[PDB]
């Protein structure tokens, strides 16, 4: 019957095309980030854009402005609720009904930074009592970004704003969905896949991950000097270690290849100078106000497991375009060796 | 406030009329007894009956 | 919260006032079903990844499957014959579904977005609000459509306007699984908090609540009169709940089945109740009677899915090993 025979040809048609996505997904490599929050998982994917793919637009500047707007509020809102936290008091009367001002906003809905709201953010960034707070920020969780928005105001206040790349780089992207970012190198695609938003229960979707490429696990070097006050003060350090131990260990991710980054390697050297690893981790031998001999026991510490499975190290600045590229050159050879 | 509103909550699905769980049982039984026959899956049909068995599409 | 004890104990002690006797006792006179043995009819070959979920259309031969390799293919199941393949923006798919009229189809998951297709094949509506992902979705008709998220929530959406026109609010973990009544005025969801709900879908109030033993549901579904439903739990028990009665007639299980449970169905009449498990097997199971009455074993992989046709003749499985089978 011509209808049947149709049918049979739309079918083998289909097939043709099934078999030549077949082919280019052959062709496609995932590489999976995982990392507590903040330790660098979307910075790294924003590079990837960056060095790899379309990089940013002016047009595309322009869809981070409200983030940017949001990332301020968020940061002062959380110093606001550790002044509470820790009882510092504001120099300033003014402060008190600025802070709530700030407090009150729904930062989901910012789309503007009206004057009133600048000048609340100004003046309580210079109140010494949340300066005192900022410095205390060891103590509580402020982005490594926070004074950089802040100490940048009145440039992102002006009319006119345009994000920069810099400012593009460290905004938060709010989702609670998975992050994909695909590129094209070599005749590979890259699939950089992201689930650090999601706040569902891995449980029901990690088995989704199975057998992956890569496993690119982030650790952010500056919160050697941090604690979780709830988990019996167990170490952030060791806490991004444990979770980093489940990962490794897990029975589908054992065909994976394990890079790992030990990231924010610049804050390292910044606090350093001031805040002792020993102080955090009495066995460390090494030297005071050495971010080398630091970073060197950190990564000691952090392969120092209990399989033959190689671990592919780096130091990283994520935010540092130059050294993203240079890392990430080294670690494609990794991957591609690896898989071809 | 989410306490007043769990307690309205278990008000609503209190006050409902149930049945014994024998007439509810009996009532399934019976469906499944009055629907036996057209299920092809507990009875099943001849193969000329059958799509999947039919040399006409396979 | 005294109140709130009063109440959780009136709720008990009126479902003991009712249960007067147990299902197995009223059936136990019945005559088994025997060895239920089907066979493989089919194999849909094509997906390049594993299968996640399936929906029969209404007419009993056609079938969307959705994968992780990031098609949706509908198949012509007599003839095997494909249709459409439909390239995802995301391939992270967790559920899809066949609407009634057989004009569309859905399908999500970790983008925690609902697509529509239109068949009659471009994205038409993405239905953005739910805060995690989409496990399971069912057209009511073509303006309207019911969806379970991770993130705690239900919600009916007019396809039209994109908005949640009711969203069911209660339960306290990920929702997995949500199935229809025959009528579409109710539905129930199962979820990680090992409670099934169900909803009056109208009013958007939760009626009534049963609980699965504190295990987490990963699969609904009614019984054919719409008075009754099953539930598939990780715990690798099924279970029947009526709703006149309002609690647990049944479970289904034996001690040498461990795994999780992905998916279950009656047969067109109920008396079948049939599972699909971790273990790569689909279990039959007698609804009335609790005894294990026959398996399908024909994959290499879990079991993910599975489906019944509205006329009765076939069950489909879907697969992590990449294939559909169809059997009776
Ligand atoms: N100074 C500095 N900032 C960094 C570095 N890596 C990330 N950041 C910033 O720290 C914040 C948290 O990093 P992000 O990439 O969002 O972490 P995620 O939560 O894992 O996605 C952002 O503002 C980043 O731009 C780094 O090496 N150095």
């Amino acid at each position: 019957s011509a209808e049947d025979k149709a049918a049979v040809e739309r079918s083998k048609m289909i097939d043709r095309n099934l078999r030549e996505d077949g082919e280019k997904a052959r062709r496609e490599l995932k590489l999976l980030l995982l990392g507590t929050g903040e330790s660098g998982k979307s910075t790294f994917i924003k590079q990837m854009r960056i060095i790899h793919g379309a990089g940013y637009s002016e047009e595309d500047k322009r869809g981070f402005t409200k983030l940017v707007y949001q990332n301020i509020f968020t940061a002062m809102q959380a110093m606001i609720r550790a002044m509470e936290t820790l009882k510092i008091l504001y120099k300033y009367e003014q402060n008190k009904a600025n802070a709530l001002l700030i407090r009150e906003v729904d930062v989901e809905k910012v789309t503007t930074f009206e004057h009133q709201y600048v000048s609340a953010i100004k003046t309580l960034w210079e109140d010494p009592g949340i300066q005192e707070c900022y410095d205390r920020r060891r103590e509580y969780q402020l982005s490594d970004s926070a004074k950089y928005y802040l100490t940048d105001v009145d440039r992102i206040a002006t009319l006119g704003y345009l994000p920069t790349q810099q400012d593009v780089l460290r905004v938060r992207v709010p989702t609670t969905g998975i992050i994909e970012y695909p590129f094209d190198l070599e005749n590979i695609i890259f699939r950089m896949v992201d689930v650090g938003g999601q706040r569902s229960e891995r449980r029901k979707w990690i088995h989704c991950f199975e057998n992956v490429t890569s496993i690119m696990f982030l650790v952010a070097l500056s919160e050697y000097d941090q604690v979780l006050v709830e988990s019996d003060n167990e170490n952030r350090m060791e806490e991004s270690k444990a979770l980093f131990r489940t990962i490794i260990t897990y029975p589908w991710f054992q065909n994976s290849s394990v890079i790992l980054f030990l990231n924010k390697k610049d804050l390292l050297e910044d606090k350093i100078l001031y805040s002792h690893l020993v102080d955090y981790f009495p066995e460390f031998d090494g030297p005071q106000r050495d971010a080398q001999a630091a970073r060197e026991f950190i990564l000691k510490m952090f392969v120092d497991l209990n399989s033959d499975k190689i671990i592919y190290s780096h130091f990283t600045c994520a935010t540092d375009t130059e050294n993203i590229r240079f890392v990430f050159a080294a670690v494609k050879d990794t991957i591609l060796q690896l898989n071809l | 406030a989410q306490a007043r509103k769990l307690v309205e909550q278990l008000k609503m699905e209190a006050n409902i009329d149930r049945i014994k769980v024998s007439k509810a049982a009996a009532d399934l039984m019976a469906y499944c007894e009055a629907h036996a026959k057209e299920d092809p899956l507990l009875t099943p049909v001849p193969a000329s009956e059958n799509p999947f068995r039919e040399k006409k599409f396979f | 919260r005294q109140e709130a004890e009063q109440l959780k104990n009136q709720i008990r002690d009126a479902r003991k006032a009712c249960a007067d006797a147990t299902l197995s006792q009223i059936t136990n006179n019945i005559d088994p079903v025997g060895r239920i043995q089907m066979r493989t009819r089919r194999t849909l070959r094509g997906h390049l990844a594993k299968i996640y979920a399936m929906h029969w259309g209404t007419d009993s031969r056609l079938l969307v499957s959705a994968s992780q390799d990031g098609k949706l293919i509908i198949w012509d199941s007599y003839t095997t014959n494909k249709v459409h393949a439909i390239p995802l923006r995301s391939s992270w798919v967790m559920t899809c579904a066949y609407a009634p009229s057989g004009n569309y189809v859905a399908c999500g998951g970790l983008d925690n977005i609902c697509s529509i297709y239109n068949l009659k094949v471009r994205v038409s509506r993405e239905l953005a609000g739910h805060t995690g992902y989409l496990s399971c979705c069912r057209f009511l008709d073509d303006n309207q459509i019911v969806t379970s998220s991770g993130d705690t929530t239900c919600a009916l959406w007019d396809i039209e306007t994109g908005q949640q026109t009711t969203t069911f609010t209660g339960h306290t973990g990920d929702v997995m699984s949500l199935s229809l009544a025959p009528d579409t005025r109710l539905f129930v969801s199962g979820a990680c908090d090992a409670s099934a709900k169900l909803w009056d879908v109208r009013e958007g109030m939760c009626r009534q609540t049963f609980t699965g033993h504190e295990s987490d549901i990963n699969a609904i579904c009614f019984f054919p009169n719409g008075n009754a439903f099953a539930t598939g739990s990780d715990d690798a028990t099924c279970r029947l709940f009526d709703l006149r009665a309002d609690q647990e007639l049944m479970t289904y299980s034996h001690d040498n089945i461990i795994c999780g449970i992905t998916s279950v169905s009656f047969s067109k009449s109920g008396r079948l109740l049939l599972a699909g498990y971790d273990d790569f097997n689909c279990n039959v199971w007698d609804a009335l009677k609790a005894d294990r009455a026959g398996v399908l074993a024909g994959h290499d992989n879990r079991v993910s899915c599975l489906g019944v046709t509205d006329d009765g003749m076939a069950v489909a499985t879907g697969s992590w090993d990449s294939f559909l089978k169809i059997w009776n």
